[PDB]
Parts: C-alpha cells; sequence; structure tokens
RNA sequence: UUCAUCUAGACAGCCGGACGGUGGCCAUGGAAGUCGGAAUCCGCUAAGGAGUGUGUAACAACUCACCGGCCGAAUGAACUA
RNA sequence: GCAGUCAAGCGUUAUAGCGACAUUGCUUUUUGAUUCGAUGUCGGCUCUUCCUAUCAUACCGAAGCAGAAUUCGGUAA
C-alpha cells in the first residue's frame, strides 16, 4: 500500500532460494541455501519456532497440499523438493517430517502438490515421478520422455491450488 | 581370436616366466635412465624433455597440495 | 646428487610423535599408582582378535602395550630411578614384545587364566612344526589336501608366480589351474621352520600350532615384591 | 558412454517390448534389403565389379578441367 | 659419553633456539 | 556327521534366494529349491531388507537363521514400507530411530562386539546409523554420540 | 557386407597427435630462412610450413574418419550391437567432430596462405605462420575426449567375432549356467570359458563346423533374465538382438537339475516370454544335463 | 663411427664487437627500465656457530644496558 | 643455509601385527576398502584408511598408510652457490 | 592473438605490483553431412658432392602387437 517494508525475516544463514506464502494466507515458508526451511507468521513478522532440518542440500522448491483437500479445522502441510534428490512432506503443526521421497537419482528441480492427493516431482534424472500421499508417498508413476533435466512442471490448476478459497475481490 | 583373447591367454596360461621380474628391474633402472636422458639428450628432443619434466613436477607438487 | 629417492604415499594415518610415548609414559605410571598387581606379559607375534579377547575377557584390568624401552623408563629402569621400590626387577625381567596386565584381581585366578588359556596360531619361522604337509600330485587346491578336492576349490592363478618365486614350489599353468608334476613335501614333523616354509603353511591356511600367553613375573603395591611365575616358560 | 571407467549399462531408449521390438528389426531387414537392391543395380554392376578383374578407368583427361583454372 | 654429549647438545641447542 | 557352515548376503523374503550358492551347494548335494525355501521361510521377519543368512549343513541338511547386523537392525527399526525392486530404486534411509531403540540393537549386538561399555556399543550402533544415513531422535547420530560423550545421555544398563 | 573391422589404423590422442604432426612438418620440411634473403623465398618458405602442416592433419583425419564403419549402413544386425556396445549417439557425434575439425584445419591453412601472399618482412611471415600453426593446435586440442573414446573403440571393435547374418545359424540361448558354452566347446573348437558362476560370457562367442560338407556358424550368447526391455541391460540386449536378428534354429537350453539357480517354471515362463522373438526362425528346446536329472522321472 | 662436424670456436670480430654493442644496449635499457618501473623494495647468527648463547647473552645484555644509559 | 627425527633407539633392511561394528548406504547379473555416486562414523588400540596399489566374475591372497621386535648412531627434506 | 582465471615463485609488512606451469571465451558446434590483387625473377638439360631434419633397405623399443599387416619412436646417410 506504501510501498515499504513491513518486516524482515532474518533466520537463515545463507541465501533464501524460495519463498511461499500459505494458500490460507497464515504463514511464510522460506527454503534457504543452508539446507533449512522456516515458517514465519507474517502479521508478527515471527518465527514459528526452530527451522525444519533434515535435508542435506539445498531447497530447490516449496509447494504446499491444497485446501480443498485439507479437511476443515487442520492446517496444510508443505512439500519441499531439494538439491539432494529428495521430497520431503511437513506437517507443520507438529513442526514434524512425515514422507521423505527418494526415487530421484539427480536433483529435484520442482514438487507440485496437486489437487487430486498427488504429487509430481521434475529432477534432472531426466524423468517425472508422480507419488501418491494416500499410498503412503510411494511412486506410483515414472514418466520418461525428456533427453535432458526437466527445469520446471506445470499444472493446470495451479492458480486455483495457490489461491485456495481467495478470489479477485479478497474477500 | 575373439573377445578379450590376450586376458584370457594370460588367465589360461600365464606370462612369461621372468616377466614379474624383468618388469621390477626395468622399474628399478628407470631413475638411471631418467638422469641419463637428461643429461645425454640433445637439441630439440632436450628442450622437450626438460619441458616435459618441469610440467610432471609441477602436476606432482600439485596433487601432493 | 646421486642419493635415492624415497617413495612417496598420500594416505590418511600419519605418524605418532614423541606425544603419544609421553601419552603411554602417564597412562602406565597412573596405573601403577590405581592397580596393585602388575603382571609383566610375553605376547610375541599375537593376533589381534587374540589379544582383543584377551582385553575382553579381562574387563575392569589395564593392558598396556608400546614399545618395551618405554615401558622400562615407565617402570624406572635403574635402583635410584624406579618409580616404586623393587620394581626395576620387574622392569628389567622385560623381553621383547611386553604387556603390562595392571589389576586387582587374584594372583590364583592370574594364574588359572594364563595357564589355561590357549587358541589355535600360524606357524611362526623358527619354531617347531606341528604337522608333516605334503602337496599332492595334480592340480593344487586351496588347502592342498587338507579337504577332499571334491569339496575344496582350485587355486587362483594369479598365485602360481609367488608359488613359483617366492615359495619356490615347481609348478606350470594348465588351463588356468595350478599343477605339480610331483607331490612335494613341505615340512617334516619335529623340524625347524625358516621364512619359506610358515608362508607356504600360512598361504595354505594350516594352523595347527597353540598360541599361549607367557607370564614372566609380577608385582604387588603393598608388599613391594617380585615374584617370578615362570608360565609358559619351558 | 564407454571405457574402462563406463557407466553405461543400459540402453537410454528402451523399446517398449518384445513384439515392437521385433517389428522395428523386421521393418529394419527390409528397409535394408531394398537399400541393397536398389544400390546394387547400379554399383556392384559398374564399379565394384571391375575391382575383382583388376581394371581401372582411364585417367580423366586434363582438357576437361579446363576453365577451373585459379 | 659420546652420546650423553651428543643429547646435551640438543638440550642446549633447543633451550637457545626457544629463548 | 559335521556341522558346515556357510554365510550369504540375501535379500530377506525372497525364495530361491541361492543363485550365489550353487558353486557352494555343488558338491554337498542340497536342493537348489530347498535352500532357497529355508531361506524365505527364515527370512519372514525381514521384508525387503539385505540381511545376512547363515546355514548349517548336517549330514544331509540345510537350515538357515540370520545373523543380526547392525547395518540390518538399523534398516528394520527405520519402519521402512515393503517395496520391490521394479518400483523403488535409489532409496534414501532417512526416517527417525529413538534412543530406545538404539540401546536395543546394541544390546543385540553387544554379545559380538569388543566395546566394553553399552556405551560403546551404542556408539557403533550410532556410527552405523549415520553410515545408513537415517537420523536418531531427530538429530544427528554423531551430535547423539557427542552427548553421550559430554554426559547429557545416560546409559541405563551399566 | 564386411563383417570385420581390424583394419583401422591406431588413433592417437590429441597431444599425442599434435606433437607427431608438428615434429613432421619440422623434420621434414626445411627450416633455415634468413631475412637477407628475398621476400619471395621467405613467403614460400613460411607458405610451405603452413600448407604441410594442414596436409599432416587431414591426412591423420582422413585415415580416422576412412577406417571406421559406417553405423547406419552396415547390416541392422551390426548396427544394433555395435549401438548396445559403443553408443551409436557418441560414435557418430566424435566421428562429426573429426570431420569439422578437417573442415576448419583446411579453411585455417587456406587463409594463412592467403594472408602470407602479403607478408612484408621476416618477422610478420613468421608471425603469420605461427598463427596459422597455433590455430590448428587449438582446434586438435579441442577434440581431447572423442580421440580417446574413438580409439577405445577401435581397439574394442577390432576383436569383435565376423558373424555372417546371412549364412546357416545355430544361436544358442537360455538362462546363465545352463551349458550354452559347454554346447559350444562340444560342437565347435571356440575356446569360450566354461565356468560354474553366472555370466561368464559378457559377449558374443562364435564357433564353426561342417554338416553335409556345409559350413555352418554356432552363436553362443550371455544369458537373458525373465525381465522387461526396459529394466534388461546391455549384456542381455547382446543376446535379444541376436535372436532379433540372425535368422537361424535357436537351441533354447534348460536345467532341469536345477543346478543353474533358476527354477524350471522360471525357465518356462523364460521362454514362453522370448517366445515373440524367435518367429518364423526354427526353433528347438534342449534339455541339458541329463547326467543328474531326466525329463522322464520329474515330477 | 662417423664423427659429424664440429662447431668452430675461433672468434669472429664481427661476431664480438656485435656482442659488445648488443651489451651496451642491454645495460642501457636495464638501468632505464629499473628507474621507471614500480616495485617494493639480516640473516643473524648461524645455527652451526658454536657460541651462539654468549653471543645472544652479550647483545641481551648491550640491550638491557642500553635501555637506562640513554634514559638516565 | 634453514627446518625437522634421534639410546623412553635416527635412516635403510628382515620378521610380525595391520583388528571389530562391517560384506557401512545406494547402485549392479556380480561389486565384500580397491568399476562407480554420495557418507566417511564409532569401538579397541602400540597401531591399523569405511582404504595405497596389485589381484578375483565376486570372495581369497599380497601390499602400504600406521605400529611393534631384532639391529645400533647419526639421518631425512627443501633451498643457495 | 586478444581478454580473463589459478598460483610454484619474486616482492613487501603498505593482504600493492611482476609472475612459470595449467586453464576458460572468441575464432568453431554437435549424428562423420556436403579458387578473391604473390608488382619482380623462374623452369629445364648434363654432371659432382655434401647435410640429416630417414621415404626405403639393416638392427632395435612401445602399442589389444594372436597371425598377417600397420602406427609411434631409437641408432643409423
Ligand atoms: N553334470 C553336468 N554338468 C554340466 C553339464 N553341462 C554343463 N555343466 C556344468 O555347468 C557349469 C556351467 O556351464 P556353462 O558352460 O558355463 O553354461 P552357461 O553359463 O549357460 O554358458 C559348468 O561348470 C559345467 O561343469 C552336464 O551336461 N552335466
Ligand atoms: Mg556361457
Ligand atoms: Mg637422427
Amino acid at each position: 500500500d506504501t510501498q515499504t517494508p513491513m518486516h524482515t525475516l532474518k533466520g537463515h544463514y545463507n541465501w533464501v532460494l524460495c519463498v511461499s506464502w500459505s494458500p490460507d494466507g497464515e504463514v511464510i515458508a522460506t527454503g534457504s541455501m543452508d539446507n533449512t526451511i522456516r515458517l514465519w507468521d507474517p502479521k508478527s513478522g515471527q518465527c514459528l519456532g526452530d527451522a525444519l532440518r533434515g535435508h542435506s542440500k539445498w531447497i530447490t522448491s516449496l509447494s504446499w497440499e491444497p485446501i480443498h483437500l485439507v479437511k476443515p479445522g487442520s492446517k496444510p502441510r508443505l512439500a519441499s523438493s531439494s538439491k539432494d534428490g529428495t521430497i520431503k512432506i511437513w506437517d507443520t503443526v507438529s513442526r514434524v517430517c512425515q514422507y521423505t521421497m527418494s526415487g530421484h537419482t539427480n536433483s529435484v528441480s520442482c514438487v507440485k502438490w496437486g489437487g487430486q492427493g498427488l504429487l509430481y516431482s521434475g529432477s534432472h534424472d531426466r524423468t517425472v515421478r508422480v507419488w501418491d500421499i494416500n499410498s503412503q508417498g510411494r511412486c506410483i508413476n515414472i514418466l520418461k520422455s525428456h533427453a535432458h533435466w526437466v527445469n520446471h512442471l506445470s499444472l493446470s490448476t495451479d492458480y486455483a491450488l495457490r489461491i485456495g478459497a481467495f478470489d479477485h475481490t479478497g474477500k | 581370436p575373439q573377445n578379450d583373447y590376450i586376458e584370457r591367454h594370460i588367465k589360461q596360461h600365464g606370462k612369461r616366466l621372468d616377466h614379474e621380474e624383468r618388469k621390477r628391474k626395468r622399474e628399478a633402472r628407470e631413475s638411471h635412465k631418467i638422469s641419463e636422458r637428461a643429461q645425454k639428450l640433445t637439441g630439440w628432443k632436450g628442450k622437450q624433455f626438460a619441458k616435459k619434466r618441469y610440467a610432471e613436477k609441477v602436476s606432482m607438487r600439485k596433487k601432493i597440495k | 646428487r646421486s642419493k635415492r629417492s624415497k617413495l612417496v604415499t598420500l594416505a590418511q594415518t600419519d605418524k605418532k610423535g614423541r606425544e603419544n610415548k609421553e601419552r603411554i609414559f602417564d597412562e602406565v605410571r597412573e596405573a601403577l599408582d590405581t592397580y596393585r598387581y602388575v603382571w609383566v606379559l610375553h605376547l610375541d607375534d599375537v593376533r589381534t582378535p587374540v589379544l582383543q579377547e584377551i582385553r575382553t575377557s579381562w574387563a575392569g584390568s589395564k593392558l598396556i602395550m608400546g614399545k618395551r624401552k618405554v615401558l622400562q623408563k615407565a617402570l624406572g629402569e635403574k635402583r635410584e630411578e624406579e618409580y616404586k621400590e623393587n620394581l626395576y626387577q620387574l622392569s628389567k625381567l622385560c623381553s621383547g614384545v611386553t604387556g603390562l596386565l595392571f589389576t586387582d584381581e587374584d594372583v590364583n585366578t592370574v594364574k588359572e587364566y594364563f595357564k589355561s588359556y590357549v587358541r589355535s596360531d600360524y606357524s611362526r619361522p623358527n619354531t617347531k612344526a606341528p604337522l608333516t604337509f605334503t602337496i599332492p600330485e595334480g592340480i593344487v587346491y586351496s588347502r592342498g589336501g587338507q579337504i577332499p578336492a571334491e569339496e575344496d576349490v582350485p587355486m587362483i592363478h594369479s598365485l602360481e608366480p609367488t608359488m613359483r618365486n617366492k615359495f619356490e614350489i615347481p609348478t606350470k599353468i594348465k588351463a588356468g589351474k595350478i599343477t605339480i608334476d610331483s607331490p612335494y613335501l613341505v615340512c617334516t614333523e619335529g623340524e625347524k621352520l625358516d621364512v619359506r616354509q610358515a608362508l607356504i603353511l600360512k598361504q595354505f591356511g594350516i594352523a595347527a600350532s597353540e598360541f599361549k600367553v607367557k607370564v614372566s613375573a609380577y608385582y604387588d603395591n603393598d608388599s613391594s615384591t617380585v615374584e617370578s611365575t615362570n608360565i609358559n616358560m619351558e | 558412454a564407454f571405457g574402462p571407467k563406463a557407466q553405461r549399462k543400459r540402453p537410454r531408449l528402451a523399446a517398449s517390448n518384445l513384439e515392437d521390438l521385433v517389428k522395428a528389426t523386421n521393418e529394419d531387414i527390409t528397409k535394408y534389403e531394398e537399400k541393397q537392391v536398389l544400390d546394387a543395380t547400379l554399383g556392384l554392376m559398374g564399379n565394384q565389379e571391375d575391382k575383382e578383374n583388376g581394371w581401372t578407368s582411364a585417367a580423366k583427361e586434363a582438357i576437361f578441367s579446363k576453365g577451373q583454372s585459379k | 659419553t659420546s652420546w650423553e654429549l651428543k643429547k646435551q647438545k640438543r638440550l642446549e641447542d633447543k633451550q637457545f633456539k626457544e629463548r | 556327521n559335521e556341522v558346515k557352515y556357510l554365510y550369504l548376503r540375501a535379500v530377506g523374503g525372497e525364495v530361491g534366494a541361492s543363485a550365489a550358492l550353487a558353486p557352494k551347494i555343488g558338491p554337498l548335494g542340497l536342493s537348489p529349491k530347498k535352500v532357497g525355501e529355508d531361506i524365505a521361510k527364515a527370512t519372514k521377519e525381514f521384508k525387503g531388507i539385505k540381511v545376512t543368512v547363515q546355514l548349517k549343513i548336517q549330514n544331509r541338511q540345510a537350515a538357515a537363521s540370520v545373523v543380526p547386523s547392525a547395518s540390518s537392525l538399523v534398516i528394520t527399526a527405520l519402519k521402512e514400507p515393503p517395496r520391490d525392486r521394479k518400483k523403488d530404486k535409489n532409496v534414501k534411509h532417512s526416517g527417525n530411530i529413538q534412543l530406545d531403540e538404539i540401546i536395543e540393537i546394541a544390546r543385540q549386538m553387544r554379545d559380538k562386539s569388543f566395546g566394553r561399555t553399552l556405551a560403546s556399543v551404542t556408539k557403533e550402533i550410532l556410527g552405523t546409523a549415520q553410515s545408513v544415513g537415517c537420523r536418531v531422535d531427530f538429530k544427528n547420530p554423531h551430535d547423539i554420540i557427542e552427548g553421550i560423550n559430554a554426559g547429557e545421555i545416560e546409559i541405563p544398563e551399566n | 557386407m564386411q563383417l570385420s573391422w581390424k583394419d583401422i589404423p591406431t588413433v592417437a590422442p590429441a597431444n599425442d597427435l599434435l606433437d607427431i604432426v608438428l615434429n613432421r612438418t619440422q623434420r621434414k620440411t626445411p627450416t633455415v630462412i634468413r631475412p637477407g634473403f628475398k621476400i619471395t623465398r621467405i613467403r614460400a618458405f613460411y607458405m610451405r610450413k603452413v600448407k604441410y602442416t594442414g596436409e599432416g592433419f587431414v591426412e591423420k583425419f582422413e585415415d580416422i574418419l576412412k577406417g571406421f564403419p559406417n553405423i547406419n549402413d552396415v547390416h541392422p544386425f551390426h548396427r544394433d550391437l555395435m549401438d548396445t556396445l559403443y553408443e551409436k549417439n557418441h560414435y557418430k557425434i566424435s566421428l562429426a567432430a573429426i570431420s569439422r575439425a578437417k573442415s576448419l584445419v583446411e579453411q585455417v591453412a587456406r587463409d594463412y596462405v592467403r594472408l602470407l601472399k602479403f607478408g612484408q618482412s621476416l618477422f610478420q611471415c613468421k608471425q603469420l605462420k605461427r598463427a596459422a600453426l597455433g590455430r590448428m593446435a587449438t582446434i586438435v586440442k579441442k577434440l581431447r575426449d572423442p580421440l580417446a573414446y574413438l580409439e577405445q573403440v577401435r581397439q574394442h571393435i577390432g576383436r569383435l567375432p565376423s558373424i555372417d547374418p546371412n549364412t546357416r545359424t545355430l544361436l544358442i540361448c537360455g538362462y546363465p549356467n545352463v551349458g550354452k558354452s559347454s554346447f559350444l566347446r562340444c560342437i565347435t573348437k571356440s575356446d569360450v570359458d566354461v565356468q560354474p558362476y553366472a555370466f561368464t560370457t559378457k559377449s558374443l562367442y562364435v564357433g564353426h563346423f561342417d554338416y553335409k560338407y556345409l559350413r555352418f556358424q554356432a552363436i553362443d550368447t550371455p544369458g537373458i533374465l525373465d525381465r522387461p526391455t526396459e529394466e534388461m541391460n546391455n549384456i542381455e540386449m547382446q543376446s535379444i538382438y541376436a535372436i532379433a536378428h540372425l535368422r537361424s534354429c535357436v537351441l533354447y537350453f534348460m536345467d532341469l537339475s536345477e543346478q543353474c539357480g533358476f527354477t524350471i517354471e522360471a525357465q518356462v515362463k523364460l521362454f514362453h516370454s522370448i517366445k515373440p522373438l524367435f518367429a518364423n526362425k526354427s526353433v528347438m528346446v534342449v534339455i541339458n544335463k541329463t547326467d543328474i536329472i531326466r525329463p522322464e522321472d520329474l515330477d | 663411427m662417423r664423427v659429424r662436424k664440429r662447431q668452430s670456436r675461433r672468434t669472429s670480430t664481427k661476431l664480438k664487437e656485435g656482442i659488445k654493442k648488443k651489451a651496451s644496449a642491454h645495460r642501457k635499457k636495464e638501468k632505464k627500465m629499473a628507474k621507471k618501473d614500480v616495485t617494493w623494495r639480516d640473516p643473524g647468527i648461524p645455527s652451526n656457530f658454536p657460541y651462539k648463547a654468549k653471543i645472544l647473552e652479550e647483545i641481551e645484555a648491550k640491550k638491557m644496558k642500553d635501555l637506562e644509559e640513554r634514559e638516565l
């Protein structure tokens, strides 16, 4: 509104490689170069306890669980890919790591949480892996048609999954 | 003969009876040979030999470092 | 110029200095205060699993190895240099590969354990041959007739230069198998073995000798005396 | 790709299955046979057959290279 | 004797160097 | 008769795991099918886990047992879902194990260990866990080792 | 068809090739030029240096390019075998790198001879000649990796067996340890190794024999595992391509004693799985090791 | 056994005079470059000298004496 | 010339030790320190690499990194002229 | 060649400046496809000898050198 800084988030020790606002708008997740993920309350500009540790290389992408799949009274979980070839799922209410998908042999370029309980991961191993969260995070599909790194992937419902329950009116 | 026939022949018949000792004595003689080459090669061959020796010494120092 | 050039290796383990000897010195001198009986053990040509089994059996005691000169300096070499009274006799009784067993256990228990402890060991050089060994005619196997050749595995072809040159056993390679034209006598029972024969027995894996920990003497803290035990000292 | 330090143990683009693989091999064999017939109607009937007889074509005359001078 | 003198010279050199 | 011992490494739960045992089974006259069946029966607890199988041979028999190992016990404690080689490759063993489970593995491995203390056996198990890459008490296994060195962690059986 | 490619000249690495060609120039061309000579003589001296060095590099590259087989023009069996062994993409890319280097070296030689036509002093002519030779050296040193790859490929491809795909062939296939190399040893004088462990044989082996005054070849293959082609490896792909391409009589070997480490059910399943491979070829199932167990006293 | 031509060591007058001129030019150029260029510009007691301790004691004593001699 | 090592033993040499979790994890038809990719930790030590090389289809075996016994007095490295 | 990078050294007590060996970018990008201004001296014949910086012949060394053939190199005119 005023084009002025409001808060500073100073928990990490290395470059903040990715940021992501929750689809419910309640928390900002920052994945950094120091192989950590932090969560921040935006209104207070504060850090929600400690960092999410466990990755051995830097964070490459953060994706949120859709609100329309999260049951009411619950907070969406955070999927995170990294250079070490793993996709880690974080339950933020308990601040724990539940699932660790590991099928990729090279750095994961991006991870996306779709609207049907699926996770799509693109990695430098020239493959796209489709995991099912309803089947304990098992890799349901391996899609191999590219001859090089898959740099990025996008879903048809990406805008809706990012926006959650809000609209252009902001209600 | 087909595929790795020399390797299979070494596996089946061995080598010459004096092979290991001959190789060992050649490797022992290599130091004297290097010094004789450095003091005996003349002209372009001597210059190239000295240049290669300097490059090898630099590479070995880098590997130790 | 004209000097030998040292071979250069790129490995992880670096040499130990005088600090390690000082640490061993201090450990021995502190165990001298801490424990009651110090036993001098002869453990020449001991294998590390055997030594570690001895250490495991003697839980609560302290076994210290090291250079014999370091151990004798820790105990005190002469009468004016002894760390405790009548310890120079124990210090001068140390010979060869010497270990120190500091303990508070009973003299009878130590004697019984070191009389009843024995393990199968390789036949070392300059010892007595425990058996007569003969490599049979034909294809040479890994055990060399110590087990039936139907169950045994043929000797690998890569060992034939070692057997022919280092072991001086007349061998041939036939279709990738080591062969001898005649049966070969390696050792005779009750005969002194040399480095070559001991190496042949070790290569075939025959271990019929016995390892026994020799005990020379011990020192008591309160009595300040040294008594010769003479265990396995025939 | 190849050599003492090679780490390629599987084909990069594996075929779908054995039926598609044998269909591809039959197609390749047929194309090779047709190509061999088409090229051997001319070349093996011409130049290569002369190599058995030890014959060589007459050397090209310099008068046909006039106009191509530096 | 001779080794004692060599050791003594070693000690003197070390003390001079540290001073 | 005589007791002949053979050892192998095999993924647990798979019948016909004695493909590499044919050069060893050959002179004895054992049945490869029976050996594989017995190995699969003995490896029921460990499914999809590379474990150490010991075979005892007396007269004309073949009995299979599992020799406990630090890596196999850590992977079993990791509680990973069962996997097939066709489905899942390049698995990262990055679960969480608790201090009590580590101490239990140390108790299982204490019988054949030279570690003079249960703390030493636990530290060996934690080094194996660091090798497999898992997590202990949501910490690094070497961090737990350093904590045991400092004295914050108490070993129960002294 | 050629069936053999042992007559490929040695491929020097980049630095060795540079040494060879540059020292050939320094030895085989005159080296003494004086600044007091005529400028035409000086220019001819350096032009000869540049042209001779370019010709040496082009001769070496042409020897490389003529020696190696054209992988897309050989028989499809040889094409598939060489693709499995050497990765056809890398093979063709390396040979194209050699061709591009040859063209660039020719361009450098022509350009700098044309430039040397206008040299005014010995210093300028020497600088131009050194520039031409240095650019040639840069082009050649860019080829360090394809030359190593091609030397390894040349050594490996000189030792491949000569398989005629249009002669009479007995193909031998099955699981590992079923007796394929033993049968080839029995029927031919090939020296294929016979050992009681899987995948002793990792490549195709050829033997020959005579039947009714007719020369027959026999191909012994590495064993195939009952897996799809998606997870099949190159060693098994050799056997797969052999069975797919060579029109022949296939002998599928079965060990009913299960000494090979594979069950009879697994062997039957493998046979039914590779059933589409041998269509419109002669097929026979040979049960080996009848001195241990027999089909008649089975279950 | 075919002996080659040996290089002559008889001095050429023209070569010697040319070397003189070349050396004078080199000296002038080195002096000029030393004046023009920019470049930023005690071994102690040898370890084998026997009375190192005596020399060190003497220099320390002189330093300590001169500490108070110049002050007062 | 400067650094180091040395009679609680210098440099060479011979002999012996060179261990245990453990065939660490992934990958591989097979890969046990030694085709590869990432960890490279703990114990027991006098010392011993999750290995310096040879070697095996994998093991085995030998080696050397380090340690010890015998020997008994000076030695090694890097620079300068 | 130009423009950089690294640093065994050199220099210094102002972590300036020189800098060997290596190395990157441009010229030159992937499937072995498909002639451009010599401004002043040149060629032959016969016949001799010299150099080696060796094409062949002699003897050697190395190389996936099985044999055959070939490549690289040494002494050698
Ligand atoms: N008893 C018996 N053993 C056989 C027979 N054929 C082969 N073998 C054994 O099977 C082992 C492996 O055979 P091999 O030739 O390597 O079969 P491959 O691996 O399929 O080529 C060898 O050690 C042979 O001794 C047979 O007819 N009878
Ligand atoms: Mg075979
Ligand atoms: Mg010459």
